[PDB]
């Protein structure tokens, strides 16, 4: 789970979260406006220290028309179920140590990316 | 192409000729980085262990 800035309702800036001493429950507040709303999620701050980002949620569907990117046949797409597919690596800085590739379908209208 | 361009001097036929017509490319140090450049036309395109099959350009 991760935790959203959620705006204000009337001057949209930031809300502050807030601790009701009151009724015990969990506010966010407005610092220039009186904003109040009650809290659904129960979460501040979270900090992922491993950084286990899936790296598939960052590549596109936009890599497939490469033209200086490989392409094998042996690793056919699984929705269509077309040959032709790209593959490359991470292609992201601070990569801890694995060259583990990321499969693409290279087909128009699939856009679908896989690992192996 | 090569022909034409054979019998220049002769008659008027330059480079300006070959730009024109779409065979060569100006490409910069910043633009060579998405292209995939090839050596030579007949080695490295003819069937083979299939490498990229995808090249855009070739040096001369
Ligand atoms: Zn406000
Ligand atoms: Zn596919």
């Amino acid at each position: 789970g991760f935790v959203g800035i959620r705006f204000c309702q009337e001057c949209n800036n930031m809300l502050y979260p807030k601790e009701d001493k009151e009724n015990r429950i969990l506010l966010y507040a407005c610092r220039n406006c009186d904003y109040q709303q009650e809290a659904d999620n129960s979460c501040i701050y979270v900090n992922k220290i491993t950084h286990e980002v899936d790296e598939l949620t960052q590549i596109i569907a936009d890599v497939s028309q490469d033209p200086t990117l490989p392409r094998t046949e042996d690793h056919p797409c699984q929705k269509c179920g077309h040959k032709e597919a790209v593959f490359f690596q991470s292609h992201s800085a601070r990569a801890e140590d694995a060259m583990r590739l990321y499969y693409v379908c290279t087909a128009p209208h699939c856009g679908h990316r896989w690992t192996e | 192409h090569i022909d034409q361009l054979k019998e220049r001097e002769y008659n008027n036929y330059s480079w300006q000729d070959l730009v024109a017509s779409g065979v060569v490319e100006y490409i910069d140090t910043l633009e060579e980085e998405t292209v995939m450049l090839a050596m030579t036309p007949d080695d490295l395109q003819e069937k083979e262990v299939a490498y990229c099959s995808t090249y855009t350009h070739c040096e001369i």
